[PDB]
DNA sequence: TATAATGGGAGCACGGATGCA
DNA sequence: TGCATCCGTGAGTAGA
């Protein structure tokens, strides 16, 4: 097939197609499922194995992994992969501070404490100074973490009128234009379906914004 | 250590397309939006719900939010409802799925893959008030309206229409955050005609141009009072932290006094204002002074109309204004004795 | 501020820190069965980008045929590392193959029709089909194959042995098959009467390969 | 909204505390 | 256990 019709390929007569000198070959781990009828699973999907994949149930995934369905090979081929959740920056370590249950660690810290080594017992204690100080103050560990920014009162960091007529502000307006315009810009990415590498820049600016 | 550096990296993992590469993804894509309209067309939903629900499968569990622009929340239930109800349509039907899925799979690689173009187009833009990263993410954006905007019919290389709305994404940027006092898009396109314009004037005159020459050159409806207003419109705020001494000792900002907060010499002059304000309002009959402060609202704050300071004390109408002027006529007598309040005039 | 609070309670360095918050490598919160270099994911188990691609989408690889060259295995044919992909590309890994804009694509047409052959009935081996390769017959001497109709000669030459068509006017009068063995006399266009040699075949003659 | 364009550019001194070899 | 790294300190008022 081609942009023009009239520089399209239609076989004259029967036959049968053999493909040479291609660009290039892709190599590919994976699993190939030739389906006679109709297929259950589309392109993106997740598959373990066990799962039905085309056939009305017949043909199945013998292991772990990302769904490709070939259209023109008549085939459905799994790439060999995992569902690992594997994330990065003040999501993944708000969700491992959510998880911690501290009376758990401050037993486990406790235990490290009747250690022979010095300098076990020495980060134990380290490490049990702030556990215990959690437990004691009632605050949740994930609190380091912020989702909400506070905004200072405008009069604190005044845009005012001097005597010239010019303007005079605080920088902290700049700090929370960048801010505000990074967090801004990140939601309208999300919204659009970014690809994983612009989103995760936005991220790390976002995150060195509120730093 | 180095985010643009780290950015860089990120960006060369992968790999630059070829032109048959390129023209199968553009194709790819072109097809998948077809395919998501023929689904909309068939299913009888709407387009862009389609359209999200195709993107949440391939962009898979990592990511799902709801859009502003659909009429329902975009959940994981919702996409799995919509996901089944898209895989129980007949195999031809159902042909348009993978179709779509290849399709935002194809956009995704392709968005990836021209990561490069606009660091490049973005590292010309540099010192116009937005950081490096900004302009790269803002032309990030551009290039992803050219990838949706694309077409493979036309046989141009993917490039050639990148680069328009990725300079386009920047320009605008540029013009939108630059300033703390936002400026609408327009009057910075003037403002940047004028200063190109008066750099021109002098470059020629070799002197600082006025703002009749500038009027001048700037052609019919332009005088000096427009050029000086616009100028004066442009002006950028200063920081208050800007350094004054030659150490870090002083700040500009602690030689600006504040001019809201009444000063105590202020607030002793309004109550002693009052104070004798009452100290002479009471020299006379009773009910037409507070008829005079019920004008004035001093007891209440409020001015009222003929009609209801009227009915306030049973009395209506005309008679109220002639008693005012009359109170404000006996008003003219005691203080006149006393004249107690002559230096909170000013 | 050191030491990190956070990185204390969560027990991390400040390198691992650094590098999962500023999004440097990724940190595991649940492994789904995932195995990397033999060994499973485990969680909280720090992954640079290239194992968190090989992990979460898999391992492929595409590599780059010079122009006007024909790969040395077919398309969907599973590879071993080590086996060279062509004569200038070797593969770095195991796994399938596949074709990447093939610039040609050759067309075997099937054609099924009738022609035939005048033989000496000794040389003739009696078989009720012939297989490609398969003796036709074996003459014990230089034996020539005439025309047995007068005609316009039309020569279709295959990869081996040949279709002679002989046409009067527009309507073709004759069909004739030349197997493996026998050499054309005569040339495309040509006019040739009845008893004419179309054509010699010497020595042992079998059916084409093709 | 249409030739093609695809990885940046700058830039002393002593202490406590922890990290590492 | 000792060498080495990062980080955080370094008079006051006036004026400008
Ligand atoms: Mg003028």
């Amino acid at each position: 097939a081609a942009i023009d019709p009239e520089e399209e390929v239609i076989a004259e007569a029967e036959g049968v197609v053999h493909l040479h000198e291609p660009a290039s070959i892709l190599v590919v781990k994976a699993r190939v499922y030739p389906f006679e009828d109709d297929v259950e699973v589309s392109t993106g999907d997740r598959v373990a194995p066990g799962d039905v994949l085309a056939d009305g149930g017949k043909v199945k995934s013998d292991v772990y992994g990302r769904v490709e369905v070939d259209l023109v090979r008549n085939v459905v081929r799994v790439v060999e992969s995992y569902d690992i959740d594997a994330r990065m920056g003040a999501e993944a370590i708000q969700q491992l501070l959510k998880e911690l249950d501290l009376e758990a660690l401050e037993k486990e810290l406790l235990e490290e404490m009747k250690h022979p080594s010095r300098a076990r017992r020495a980060k134990a204690r380290k490490r049990l100074e702030v556990v215990r100080a959690f437990l004691d103050s009632g605050n949740r560990p994930e609190w380091m973490i912020l989702e909400a920014v506070p905004v200072l009162p405008p009069d604190l960091r005044p845009m005012v009128q001097v005597d010239g007529g010019r303007f005079a502000t605080s920088d902290l307006n700049d700090l929370y234009r960048r801010l505000i315009n990074r967090n801004n810009r990140l939601k309208k990415l999300l919204a659009q379906g970014a690809p994983e590498i612009i989103i995760r820049n936005e991220k790390r600016m976002l995150q060195e914004a509120v730093d | 250590s180095d985010p643009v550096r780290q950015y860089l990296h990120e960006i060369g993992q992968v790999p630059l397309l070829t032109l048959e590469e390129e023209v199968e993804l553009a194709r790819k894509v072109e097809e998948g939006m077809e395919a998501i309209k023929k689904l909309s067309e068939i299913t009888g939903l709407d387009p862009d719900l389609i359209r999200e629900v195709v993107r949440a499968k391939i962009l898979g569990s990592a990511r799902v939010r709801h859009i502003p622009g659909l009429k329902e929340t975009l959940d994981p239930k919702t996409v799995e409802e919509i996901d089944q109800k898209l895989k129980s349509l007949p195999k031809e039907h159902k042909r348009y799925l993978h179709i779509a899925r290849e399709g935002e799979a194809a956009r995704q690689h392709l968005i990836e893959a021209n990561l490069r173009l606009v660091v490049s187009i973005a590292k010309k833009y540099t010192g116009r008030g937005l950081s490096f990263l900004d302009l790269i993410q803002e032309g990030n954006q551009g290039l992803i309206r050219a990838v949706e905007k694309f077409e493979y019919k036309r046989r141009f290389k993917f490039s050639t229409y990148a680069t328009w709305w990725i300079r386009q994404a920047i320009n605008r940027a540029i013009a939108d955050q630059a300033r703390t006092i936002r400026i609408p898009v327009h009057m910075v396109e003037t403002i940047n005609k004028l200063s190109r314009t008066a750099r021109q004037l002098q470059q020629e005159l070799g002197r600082e141009p006025t703002y009749e020459e500038i009027a001048e050159a700037m052609g019919p409806g332009w005088d000096a009072k427009r050029v000086e207003e616009t100028l004066k419109i442009a002006q950028e705020p200063v920081s208050l932290e800007t350094p004054i001494g030659d150490e870090k000792d002083s700040f500009y900002g602690d030689f600006i006094p504040d001019e809201h907060l009444p000063s105590p010499v202020d607030a002793a002059t309004q109550s002693l204002l009052s104070e004798e304000l009452e100290k002479a309002l009471s020299k006379l009959s009773e009910r037409e002074a507070m008829v005079l402060k019920l004008r004035k609202g001093l007891i209440d704050g409020r001015e009222h109309t003929l009609e209801e300071v009227g009915a306030f004390f049973g009395v209506t109408r005309e008679r109220i204004r002639q008693i005012e002027n009359k109170a404000l006529r006996k008003l003219k007598y005691h203080e006149s004795r006393t004249r107690k309040l002559r230096d909170f005039l000013d | 501020d050191v030491p990190s609070k956070i990185g204390t309670l969560l027990d991390l360095s400040a390198t691992e820190l650094e590098q999962v918050l500023y999004f440097s490598k990724y940190i595991v919160l649940d492994p789904k069965g995932a195995i990397l270099n033999g060994v499973p994911v485990e969680k909280r188990q720090l992954l640079t980008d290239e194992e968190y691609r090989e992990l979460r989408y898999g391992k492929q690889e595409t590599y780059p045929l010079p122009p006007g060259v024909d790969a040395l295995v077919k398309d969907g044919e599973e590879v071993v590392k080590g086996q060279e992909l062509a004569p200038g590309v070797v593969s770095r890994l195991d796994g399938v193959a596949l074709y990447r804009f093939p610039r040609r694509v050759r067309v075997e047409y099937v054609k099924k029709e009738r022609a035939g052959l005048r033989l000496p009935l000794a040389a003739w081996v009696e078989k009720e089909a012939y297989k490609p390769g398969e003796i036709l017959a074996e003459l014990p001497e230089p034996y020539l194959f005439r025309a047995e109709e007068e005609g316009v000669v039309e020569l279709k030459e295959l990869e081996e042995g040949a279709f002679l068509v002989l046409r009067r006017e527009d309507e073709p009068v004759a069909t004739y098959f030349l197997p493996v063995g026998m050499t054309p006399l005569v040339v495309h266009g040509e006019i040739v009467e009845k008893g004419q040699p179309l054509a010699e075949a010497k020595g042992l003659l079998r059916m084409p390969r093709q």
